[PDB]
């Protein structure tokens, strides 16, 4: 029935600065918007009730706003718990509707990945399944996505890569694209190449290998 | 069911937040449509938390008679809504005051009845609601929110209150007696002696029509003729924004006084509408009210504007022979 | 305050199952309770709702015909059974209190969830493959149902470790992938073994890696 969406969809900020969440309504929901902070692997916490309001332990770094449709939620000085997805949650007209969350992450300097490269086993290689693994490692921002290439022709849709959290120390990411195919498909070809491209890497880079 | 007036079923956050006094006939009435009135009377008088009509709000009020006409007239104004209008004031309950059978007291947080001498009510507190009898208030986890459903709130009786045509004193006399000379087995209405007894029965239940003409106590009738007049005053008219919500006293009597503000047929033939100017922009638009108009009685001979007029229960006590 | 849920598992759909959201310390029976589920990686879904006395029930669509919500304030647990169970309701479910006595919609003390994953997939454990300052990892393959927990050389190994986690695949099968960085000289200097550990098929993999040729 009623849309809610939030923006910005992810933060990057660093501790101490100031952070705003805008959540925006299909409706007029007058003073009936909560908002939610939900850490990673652990449940959801209402921080602000009725836009305004702040649950019992929220501290006063937190605060909120809005009447109507657009709505606000204000932390004033970012601390290292702080950093967390963030939900807004309309009650104006059942039935109860989210918005689609804003993930507050950490900012530090541009790193740019170590990218390794793996062939696939023998052990693996019995059961007809080739699987090839490019690494990513420790680098910042988030952004970046890796370009598989089968003798120099690029693969499209079978490969899946994974995103570490943020890391508590480096403040960076690792990522994990698993390109798949078959053991005589495998065997068809000859250099396996994998392309990353970065905001720390002022030209494209290729790790690959002829097996 | 019925329809809010001005303001739609209240979504209270928290037990512990305050009860307004807003200035605006409009603001108050939004108060009504939402149950603040009685959630106060509750509070004031009998030291309880929170709010009562959560998400309902006046319209889904429990009734006794159940089938109560005036409740689909939104306008209709209740004993309960009149109190916060200022018309007369609806009593915390004492041990003399009876409480009537028939009801369905139970989880009832708040019943009301029109007595004879006036209107008592009867509220529980914190946590607790009333017994299956109403006689006493018991531990109800159910009431442990503090934000507590409207169907909690009985009003008895078929009441509609309105704004009195203030009657002489030889009037409510001559109304007097002509009651006593309809209903002469009568003893005790409510504990106060209508009629010279000496030989009481028990009290006991009694059904009657009746108007609070201003005096002392209400007229109790058998063969009453009412016409509902309608007038189109300026309390027949309820200001809004479609947003915001109620509009403030000067905003309400600026539109009551100018003709500007948006409006349905009747208000802009009364006072004035005015168009072709509103772009995008939004400012109070007012509405008539909606109720069968002001009541006027026929009894005795004499015809009454009357503040209250109603069907309701009143224990009361017949002759002995 | 304390919700705790269970009752979460592998289902096939088609099947059904049964939640449940035992209660503590709070007088259970003047609160109305929800349920809000969390797709994996997606947001936050309300699914859910019982009043007081449990007899004023909405529930959103998507579920509609499939859930049926209930309580019992007597032992102060809080059921929703779940029958024509399809793969778009694979998510972690929550329970959650509300301030009210309906369920308006203010959920504030929420469960510690838990997991419901619907695909037809049978039960099968991991095929742990190796993958050879230097980098090298363990390739745990082809499993269901999720979880999984990958040590290093039996939790003495930690510096450098990024146990990614795993996607889904077309089969249905999970499969992640753990990766560590060593200081180059360590082939022979130090050996490396991951330990996968697949509890839900008490699959338990030591395997090691080493230089090759
Ligand atoms: C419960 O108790 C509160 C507190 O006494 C009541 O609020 C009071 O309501 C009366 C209603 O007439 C207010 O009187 C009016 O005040 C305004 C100025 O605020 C004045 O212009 C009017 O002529 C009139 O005197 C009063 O101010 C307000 N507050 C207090 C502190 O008395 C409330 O009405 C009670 N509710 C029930 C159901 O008993
Ligand atoms: C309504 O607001 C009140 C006042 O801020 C809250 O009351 C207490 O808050 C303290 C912490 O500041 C808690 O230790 C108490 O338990 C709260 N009282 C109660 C009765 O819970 C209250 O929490 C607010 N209402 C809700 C539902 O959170």
């Amino acid at each position: 029935d009623i849309q809610m969406t939030q923006s910005p969809s992810s933060l990057s900020a660093s501790v101490g600065d100031r952070v705003t969440i805008t959540c925006q309504a299909s409706q007029h929901i007058s003073n009936h918007l909560n908002w939610y902070q939900q850490k990673p692997g652990t449940a959801p916490t209402l921080l602000i009730y009725e836009a305004s309001n702040l649950e019992t332990g929220v501290p006063s770094r937190f605060s909120g706003s809005g009447s109507g449709t657009d709505f606000s939620f204000t932390i004033s000085s970012l601390r290292p718990e702080d950093f967390a997805t963030y939900y807004c949650q309309q009650y104006d007209n059942f039935p109860l509707t989210f918005g689609p969350g804003t993930t507050m992450d950490i900012k530090r300097t541009v790193a740019a990945p170590s990218v390794f490269i793996f062939p696939p086993s023998d052990e693996q290689l019995k059961s007809g399944t080739a699987s090839v693994v490019c690494l990513l490692n420790n680098f910042y921002p988030r952004e970046a996505k890796v370009q598989w290439k089968v003798d120099n022709a690029l693969q499209s849709g079978n490969s899946q890569e994974s995103v570490t959290e943020q890391d508590s120390k480096d403040s960076t990411y690792s990522l994990s694209s698993t390109l798949t195919l078959s053991k005589a498909d495998y065997e068809k070809h000859k250099v396996y190449a994998c392309e990353v491209t970065h905001q720390g890497l002022s030209s494209p880079v290729t790790k690959s290998f002829n097996r | 069911d019925s329809g809010p007036i001005i303001c739609a079923g209240p979504i209270h956050s928290n037990k512990s937040a305050g009860i307004p006094h807003l200035l605006g006939y409009s603001e108050k009435i939004c108060q009504i449509d939402r149950l603040i009135h009685v959630s106060s009377w509750l509070r004031n008088h009998s030291q309880f938390q929170g709010y009562v009509g959560q998400r309902g709000g006046r319209s889904q009020v429990s009734y006794y008679p159940a089938e109560n006409s005036y409740s689909r007239w939104s306008g209709l104004l209740s004993p309960c809504d009149a109190d916060w209008l200022g018309m007369l004031v609806v009593k915390k309950a004492r041990e003399s005051d009876m409480i009537v059978p028939g009801p369905s007291y139970k989880g009832k947080v708040f019943f009301e009845r029109p007595t004879f001498d006036g209107y008592v009510g009867w509220g529980c507190g914190s946590g607790k609601s009333r017994t299956e009898s109403g006689e006493l208030c018991s531990s109800d986890s159910g009431t442990s929110s503090g934000l507590l459903p409207s169907d909690r709130v009985l009003w008895i009786g078929d009441v509609a209150c309105q704004l009195m045509t203030p009657i002489p004193e030889e009037t409510f006399l001559e109304l007097k007696s002509f009651s006593q000379s309809e209903f002469p087995d009568i003893c005790k209405i409510d504990g106060i002696v209508f009629n010279q007894c000496e030989g009481e029965s028990l009290p006991q239940p009694f059904d009657v029509a009746w108007m609070d003409v201003g005096h002392s106590h209400k007229i109790i009738m058998r063969e009453h003729k009412t016409k509902w007049v309608q007038e189109s005053s300026s309390k027949d008219f309820v200001c809004y924004k479609e947003g915001t919500g109620p509009c403030s006293e000067s905003e309400e009597k600026a539109c009551k006084t100018s003709g500007s503000c948006r409006g349905d047929m009747q208000f802009c033939k009364v006072a004035g509408c005015e168009h072709g100017e509103e772009t995008s922009e939004a400012k109070c638009r007012c509405s008539l009210v909606h109720k069968p108009g002001e009541v006027v009685v026929s009894y005795g001979g004499m015809r009454v504007r009357p503040k209250c007029y109603g069907f309701s229960r009143m224990m009361a006590t017949l002759h002995h022979h | 305050v304390q919700l705790v849920e269970s009752g979460g598992g592998v289902v096939q759909p088609g099947r059904s199952l049964r939640l449940s959201c035992a209660a503590s310390g709070f007088p259970f029976s003047g609160y109305g309770m929800h349920w809000v589920r969390q797709a994996p990686g997606k947001g936050l879904e309300w699914v859910a709702v019982i009043s007081y006395d449990g007899s004023e029930k909405n529930y959103a669509d998507s579920v509609k015909g499939r859930f049926t919500i209930s309580r019992d304030n007597s032992k102060n647990t809080l059921y929703l059974q779940m029958n024509s169970l399809r793969v778009e309701d694979t998510a972690v479910y929550y329970c959650a209190k509300d301030r009210d006595y309906y369920g308006s919609g203010f959920y504030d003390y929420w469960g510690q969830g838990t997991l419901v994953t619907v695909s037809s997939a049978s039960t099968k454990g991991p095929s742990v493959f190796p993958l050879a300052t230097a980098a090298l990892g363990c390739l745990v393959k082809d499993y269901f149902p999720e979880p999984v927990t990958v040590s290093w050389n039996s939790g003495a190994l930690t510096s450098g470790v990024h146990t990614f986690p795993a996607v889904l695949q077309s089969s249905g099968l999970y499969s992640l992938s753990s990766v560590v960085t060593v200081p180059s000289s360590s082939l022979g200097t130090q050996t490396y073994i991951c330990n996968v550990n697949h509890k839900p098929s008490n699959t338990k993999v030591d395997k090691r890696v080493e230089p090759k040729s």
